[PDB]
């Protein structure tokens, strides 16, 4: 954004879009490089009171994979999950 | 949830044929491109001056390594051998005994930069904020064994780029 | 155990038990073992000898239509007899699932190449013979995929090592890059990281 | 000593270009034992390492002992190229050798280069060889196709080692 | 039947692609791994192990760092039982040295015998 | 410096001709710029 | 509806998808048919192509008949059928309702190790 | 505080030297040898012994988390300095 | 102790297989040599092919050798083709490793090992 | 070779030009990372998965830190599943860009390679702030991310994404309109379903031949099920259905972008079980625990329980698998990676009979293939 009017109306037929209100050039409407300093918070294990490790631990839950059929009824067929239900045409652009 | 890309029907109507029969005939999508680059070709181009010109960087960067210092000339590092057990590459030997006084200090630090792969664990694993990854990139070496830092290039380096380092890490150390 | 512990699906867990009970009960001749894992795995340990009619149900049965084959691989665990351990992950897009097969062998005895389930596999296991060294019968094209041309042993097997007995320089008598005895100018340090202390409960085994 | 990087075996590879080779009498009263290059750095590395090789005075020779004549023909021959020499006077030779010195780069040939390829080997079996110092010499035949190889044209450069004639030795 | 009848010994040595000097002059040892006398936990001495003897290591002329030109100097191999690490042993061709496995022997402690009356047992102090 | 310019434009750096004892009136260096202006010309503060 | 495409590459359009569908279902039927009754095979392949074929000859239409089949389009549904028709022979050729051929290693599926 | 070898050579603050009989000095001739002249006992020997009316002290270096982790110094001993473990700074209770 | 065979149900198959891989090595020499362009003789690389056979003729398990004869095949399709290079080819040839110390006193001399 | 992406040897038998047979021949690359895996510890194995697809850093590490995860029976804040998800879509951008830039300068055209990686170096900017190396960040870390965002970086890449739509109409404007490109991909690479399915291709190989398949909506992870966006679907399996499909997949990441931007919740980045990520270094020099679990975690590294697992995300080459065996130590068993470029090599055999080179060159380019991860 510093051509004169003459090039930036040839560049623009040329083109076919407007490039003035979107520029692949960074100026001053950027962020500042320095900023002030952040308090980052905390998460909800920083309490002092009713926070026994015991009872959140995530390790500790895991179990053995439970064996079912080991070589040391009339049921109905059975798949692994219900099947994937069809999916519906896009609604913005469905291109039809 | 999806779109049928390529899936339109072209037209049938004699004024759309006659368009497509020009278009054939006279090459309209070939001067479509030929005028995206000529607007291309008047713009600004996106290249900077180097070496006048340097990219822009963050305070976060990691470049070349240095070994930082109290502020009273006292060295940070108590040979924990904390970098050299979580460095991923093996880069970091360190070998330690007591001095003078009495303070566990180091013999022998060595990094080889050929080994490491400049990704901060060291620096972040470093309880005494010692070891640090320094903004400088520049340090290319015409020789091999130059790549390779014993412990006085490292201290060196630390007292060359204490300046930036110091304001770096005062940025940066609320995000820790 | 709400914000930190992952959550537990039942639901995934009770159709993958039943769905292994489904396989299990259908073919008995070469399904030894079936375990749902906990977070909601399902493994199917069979015979080598079925490693074609197993696959093949799982490709054209109506109620499992495992038509991809995500990864072919193998594990190397030198304390059993037969130390091999290849697994079959298999994928199913009609009904929106996953399923393991695993099946093992040693160093002599060949297992029955599925490159007439899935010709991925026409790559995947001939990888297998680059690094295990486990033979596939009735393949197509079985040679080396990854390592050197004139390369000697399976890299991947735990009993060899990490760096190889072999290196490679350039010789100017000779013109030529020639392998050498292998001769680390700084040694890999071997770190002993194992806690001493027991860590999971749940996982311990009884004593001899 | 002959190798890849000589000066001895390339320059009579490289004397087709001037024209038919001339030697002084035909080159058949002058006998030469050159000496492969690995023999010699084996020997030198030896000597290095032997200590009782101090204050001795080694003599580094061939195995066979050839005339200039066949070895020229045995090199033309494993280069693939006519060999067409031609009688031509001492006098007259160093007279063209000193016309190729004048140049202020490398000089093609010169008349010492003249004078010691006609220069016959002395042999002096009292100063110790290859053999005291542990090294086995390597035959021209064994290398010379592997140092020739880059001076044949397209339509020989596949053929392999034993499709030549040997020289015959002295 | 499809089955064949092999009554020899188990030889993978020619497929392996191990050189032979690191094969007739390496000797294995088998053995359950000693507990660290500075800590208590005896997780560590549960699985026997298979290890190699050291070669020579030696000091970098530039660095200083510890050379070697022993391919197997890192090679720790894991087995569950002594059958299994043996069988792995000949299975390769390794001569192997077998070490017993040091079980401690219990004790029979008693807090009591601290506060004794005719013994020897008595705590000075505590 | 000169804000005007697009971002990575608006600030350089002419090299002297004399540093260190070295004729660098052609052979300029990206790394002859002191560590507390190359805070600055990185861009990584808008304090110089 | 006589649809142009299915959508998939390679695939091609079903005109008359009930009577190849009542042909690929009766065929696996009589197929099944030669195993014997006391493998599971059998009975649960029966009961699914019992299944499928009540609901192919209840459907009149098209676009009714994939949506309650649960098998997108048709013609993947046809495909299905003639995947199940040869792993039917295939499982004839096969007969895996027999007893385990061997028990395992005592030490083979057991991990940790 | 850096000494000179005789010959001419520079000692670390390690004290690493390279012997007259060394021939691997052949990787300093017609180049340096990289030493650091700013000696960490001699300028942590400058630093004054600070007076506390206290019986302990903490340290943690200065500047908070920019630090060593804070330890806390025991003083009873009045014939000796109580030193901290990472910074090396000394304290003193003036009693 | 009934396992799987591979190729060969006893030791005559298998050693005919063995005879049979010899056979097409002996004839393919020639033509390595002429394609790469080595420098050395016919009779050379015969006595390596022979040299590289004899070294595992202790064998006495028919799976063994039926995956040595499977991996010699593939070496062999492997240098019919040029996808080894000349180093490749060369490479069983030590011609840059020195010979080793043999007896008892060299060893001694030269090093710690056995 | 300018065509082989790195390196790559088709030993080709052709009829003059038309081909015969191809024979790819890999292993050039070929490091063996997943040996070297099980000889370090998870933390020091984390960064082993920035190099596999050096063009999709941080989906690499999303897969390796969700199977870890799985594992270890523990899930991320809120924060670090939006963090994660939105710079998944940026590296998704990332390696679209190189695809479908380098395709076209396989092809022929080099211009659009020149206009694109402007924006790949402003992504690489926004990489480099968030986490301080241009391409390998080593940010996505089991547990979350290891650092927050610096103050200022949202509006950056509002501004990016606001005239990224721009340049992706500049690029289809140049390459979708073109005669020529038609020409070297209407009918170039025609792959049926069936044949697809059975090859083990993933990714846009099935999106291209019509298959409704994607994992960010079939078996959805962390925030992927929170955002609306839509799955581009070919026709006719040729290269111009997948590269339009590449383009589409573009435009819905820039739409998963903003839906990131304008949705992202307040809270930590890490996991608070300090038995797993490692406490704030500010916690480090004051408490005693944290110190300790400071130690225990940069030197052993967490112990995961017992079991093998195997994890799949859609990175943007495909299905990027995880299979991870772990005996309870500190260090994984077995690790092997699966990656789309193996199946899609293998399938380039079946996808290149009866074409000419520079339709091989061309069904080599529209397959996103580096061998990093096809050579592991
Ligand atoms: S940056 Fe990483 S690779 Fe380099 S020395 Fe530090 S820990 Fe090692
Ligand atoms: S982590 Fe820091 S204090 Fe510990 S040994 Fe390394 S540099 Fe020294
Ligand atoms: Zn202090």
């Amino acid at each position: 954004a510093s051509a004169t009017r003459l090039i930036q109306g040839l560049r623009n037929w040329a083109s076919g879009r407007d490039l003035q209100a979107k520029l692949q050039l960074r100026y001053q409407e950027i962020s500042k490089r320095t900023q002030p300093p952040p308090k980052l918070p905390v998460g909800p294990s920083h309490r002092l009171s009713n926070n026994y490790y015991c009872a959140r631990d995530g390790r500790r839950e895991a179990m053995p994979p439970s064996i079912v059929m080991s070589s040391q009824s009339e049921k109905k067929a059975v798949s692994p999950a219900p099947p994937i239900k069809r999916w519906e045409l896009s609604q913005d652009e469905p291109y039809l | 949830t999806y779109k049928y890309v390529n899936l339109r029907e072209p037209s049938m109507d004699m004024k759309s044929v006659t368009d497509r029969a020009a278009q054939t005939l006279l090459w309209t999508e070939l001067i479509r491109g030929l005028g995206m680059t000529l607007s291309y070709l008047f713009r600004e181009p996106a290249t900077i001056n180097y070496p006048f010109e340097k990219g822009p960087l963050s305070p976060r960067f990691r470049g070349e390594h240095a070994l930082r210092r109290y502020p009273s000339g006292e060295e940070r590092c108590i040979a924990c051998k904390l970098c050299e057990a979580v460095c991923p590459a093996q880069a970091i030997t360190i070998e330690a005994e007591p001095r003078a006084d009495g303070s566990r200090r180091t013999t022998r630090y060595d990094i080889d930069m050929t080994k490491c792969i400049y990704c901060g664990f060291c620096q972040e694993a470093c309880p005494v904020d010692a070891i640090v990854e320094g903004p400088n990139f520049e340090f290319s070496t015409e020789t091999h064994e130059e790549l390779l830092y014993n412990k006085e290039k490292l201290l060196n380096n630390g007292d060359k780029w204490e300046a930036e380092i110091a304001a770096n890490i005062q940025a940066d150390y609320l995000y820790r | 155990t709400r914000p930190t512990v992952r959550p537990r699906n039942d639901v995934a867990h009770k159709q993958l038990s039943a769905f292994g009970e489904y396989v299990a009960e259908i073919l008995p001749k070469y399904v030894q073992q079936v375990q749902v894992s906990c977070f909601s795995e399902l493994e199917i340990c069979i015979h080598p000898d079925g490693v074609i009619p197993v696959l093949t149900f799982l490709r054209d049965h109506s109620n499992a239509q495992f038509k991809s084959l995500a990864d072919l691989t193998a594990v190397d665990i030198p304390t059993r007899q037969n130390r091999f351990e290849i697994v079959y992950n298999l994928l199913s897009l009609r009904f929106n699932s996953r399923i393991r097969v695993k099946t093992y062998t040693d160093e002599l005895t060949p297992v029955e190449s599925s490159v007439s389930v899935y010709k991925a596999a026409n790559w995947y296991e001939r990888e297998i013979w680059d690094m295990f060294g486990v033979f596939f019968a009735n393949h197509p094209d079985l040679r080396r995929i990854l390592t050197d041309y004139g390369f000697e042993g399976h890299p991947f097997r735990k009993d060899f090592p990490l760096s190889g007995y072999v290196e490679l320089r350039y010789d100017d008598e000779v013109k030529r890059v020639v392998a050498e005895p292998v001769e680390l100018a700084q040694e890999f340090r071997k770190f002993d990281l194992n806690s001493p202390w027991e860590a999971f409960p749940a996982y311990r085994q009884p004593p001899e | 000593i002959f190798g890849r990087e000589d000066r001895f075996l390339n320059y009579f590879a490289n004397i087709r270009w001037f024209g038919g080779v001339p030697l002084i009498s035909l080159g058949k009263k002058t006998v030469k034992q050159p000496v492969y290059i690995v023999d010699v750095t084996k020997g030198i590395i030896n000597a290095i390492k032997d200590p009782d090789a101090r204050g001795k005075t080694f003599a580094f020779v061939g195995p066979n002992r050839y005339l200039l004549f066949d070895l020229v023909q045995y090199v033309f021959a494993v280069a693939h190229r006519p060999f067409l020499p031609y009688p031509m006077p001492h006098f007259a030779y160093r007279w063209i050798g000193r016309l190729f010195e004048i140049s202020p780069f490398e000089p093609w040939t010169t008349r010492d280069k003249v004078e010691r390829i006609h220069t016959t080997d002395r042999t002096l079996p009292h100063l110790p060889g290859l053999e005291d110092l542990g090294v086995q010499a390597t035959p021209l035949e064994l290398k010379a196709i592997e140092v020739l190889r880059r001076h044949r044209t397209y339509r020989w450069l596949s053929s392999e080692i034993e499709d030549v004639q040997p020289a015959k030795t002295v | 039947t499809q089955l064949i009848t092999v009554d020899e010994k188990l030889d993978i040595t020619t497929l392996t692609g191990v050189p032979e000097e690191h094969i007739k002059t390496r000797k294995a040892r088998i053995f359950v791994p000693a507990r660290n006398n500075m800590q208590s936990g005896v997780n560590n001495t549960k699985k026997w192990k298979m290890e190699f003897d050291t070669r020579e290591r030696w000091e970098n002329p530039l660095m200083g760092w510890a050379s070697t030109a022993d391919p197997l100097s890192n090679l720790v191999l894991t087995f569950s039982t002594k059958e299994d690490a043996i069988a792995f042993a000949e299975k390769n061709g390794w001569s192997y040295d077998v070490e017993e496995r040091k079980v401690p022997k219990p004790k029979s402690k008693s807090y009591g015998a601290n506060f004794s009356w005719n013994k020897r047992t008595r705590v000075s102090t505590k | 410096e000169d804000n005007k310019q697009f971002f990575g434009r608006h600030r350089w750096v002419i090299y002297t001709t004399e540093m260190n004892g070295k004729n660098t009136f052609w052979d300029v260096d990206g790394s002859m710029v002191p560590p507390e202006w190359h805070r600055w010309l990185h861009c990584m503060t808008d304090d110089p | 509806l006589l649809k142009k495409t299915t959508g998939l590459v390679g695939l091609a359009v079903c005109e008359t998808p009930h009577e190849r569908l009542k042909i690929l279902y009766t065929k696996i039927l009589d197929v099944l048919g030669h195993i014997p009754k006391n493998a599971a095979y059998r009975k649960y392949t029966e009961q699914i192509t019992n299944e499928k074929l009540s609901i192919v000859k209840a459907e009149p239409d098209v676009k009714k008949l994939e949506e309650q089949l649960q098998g997108g389009q048709i013609e993947e549904v046809i495909l299905q059928a003639e995947n199940e028709l040869s792993l039917a022979r295939k499982m004839i050729q096969w007969k895996p309702w027999e007893p385990l051929v061997e028990e395992p290693p005592a030490s083979q599926w057991k991990w940790p190790i | 505080g850096v000494r000179t070898s005789p010959t001419g050579e520079k000692v670390t603050h390690t004290g690493q030297v390279y012997d007259d009989e060394d021939y691997r000095r052949v990787r300093f001739v017609g180049r340096q040898k990289e030493v650091n002249e700013n000696f960490a006992i001699d300028l942590i020997a400058e630093q004054p012994v600070s007076q506390v009316g206290s019986r302990v002290i903490s340290c943690d270096g200065g500047g908070g988390a920019l630090g060593h982790p804070r330890v806390y110094i025991n003083l009873d001993k009045e014939t000796k300095t109580g030193t901290c473990g990472y910074c090396g700074l000394q304290f003193r209770q003036q009693h | 102790t009934s396992v799987k065979p591979i190729f060969s149900r006893d030791m005559n198959e298998a050693k005919r297989r063995v005879r049979e891989l010899y056979r097409a090595w002996y004839r393919e020499v020639p033509n390595t040599v002429h394609l790469f362009q080595l420098d050395i003789s016919v009779k050379q690389g015969r006595d390596k092919v022979r040299e590289m056979f004899k070294k595992n003729a202790h064998v006495t398990d028919p799976r063994v050798v039926d995956l040595l004869v499977i991996k010699g095949k593939m070496e062999l399709e492997e240098t019919i083709n040029v996808w080894k290079q000349r180093t490749h080819v060369m490479r069983f040839f030590h011609e840059t490793e020195a010979p080793r110390p043999k007896d008892f006193l060299s060893k001694f001399y030269v090093g710690h090992d056995p | 070779h300018p065509a082989a992406h790195g390196v790559l040897r088709l030993v080709m038998e052709l009829s003059g030009e038309m081909v015969r047979k191809c024979d790819p021949h890999i292993g050039l690359l070929h490091r063996g990372t997943e040996k070297l895996i099980e000889y370090k510890t998870y933390l020091q194995a984390l960064p082993y998965f920035d190099r596999l697809d050096y063009v999709s850093m941080m989906c690499n590490e999303q897969a390796y830190s969700l199977a870890v995860e799985k594992l270890l029976n523990i899930q991320p804040p809120p924060r670090a599943q939006w963090i994660r998800v939105l710079f998944g879509e940026i590296t998704r951008l990332l390696n679209h860009i190189m695809a479908v830039t380098t395709h076209a300068l396989d092809i022929g055209a080099m211009t659009p390679f020149f206009w694109m990686f402007e924006e790949r170096e402003k992504m690489f900017e926004f990489y480099e702030r968030v986490s301080g190396a241009r391409m390998h960040a080593a940010y996505v870390r089991p547990g979350g991310v290891h650092q927050d965002l610096p103050l200022g970086l949202m509006d950056d890449i509002y501004e990016f994404s606001k005239n990224f739509s721009l340049r992706i109409d500049e690029l289809e404007e140049m390459l979708t309109n073109n005669r020529i490109w038609r020409n070297r991909t209407v009918d170039i690479g025609v792959v049926t379903a069936e044949d697809a399915l059975n090859y083990g291709f993933s990714g846009v190989m099935l999106r291209g031949s019509g298959i409704q398949w994607d994992l960010r909506k079939t078996q959805p992870y962390d925030v992927y099920d929170q955002v609306e966006f839509d799955v581009p679907i070919g026709s006719r399996g040729d290269c111009y259905d997948r590269y339009l499909c590449r383009v589409e997949e573009m435009r819905q990441s820039i739409r998963i972008i903003s839906q990131c931007l304008n949705k992202m919740p307040p809270g930590e980045i890490k996991v608070d079980d300090a038995k797993v990520s490692p406490p704030k270094r500010a916690e480090m020099k004051t408490s005693m625990e944290s110190l300790i679990h400071h130690f225990k975690l940069y030197t052993e590294g967490y112990q995961v329980p017992p079991g093998a697992t195997y994890t799949a995300i859609e990175a943007p080459k495909g299905e990027f698998g995880v299979y991870l065996v772990s005996d309870g130590s500190s260090r994984p068993y077995r690790c092997k990676i699966k990656a789309p470029g193996f199946a899609h090599l293998a399938g380039l055999d079946k996808m290149s009979k009866g074409h000419m080179l520079a339709d091989v060159v061309a069904i080599i380019g529209t397959q996103d293939i580096v061998f990093g991860e096809v050579d592991r």
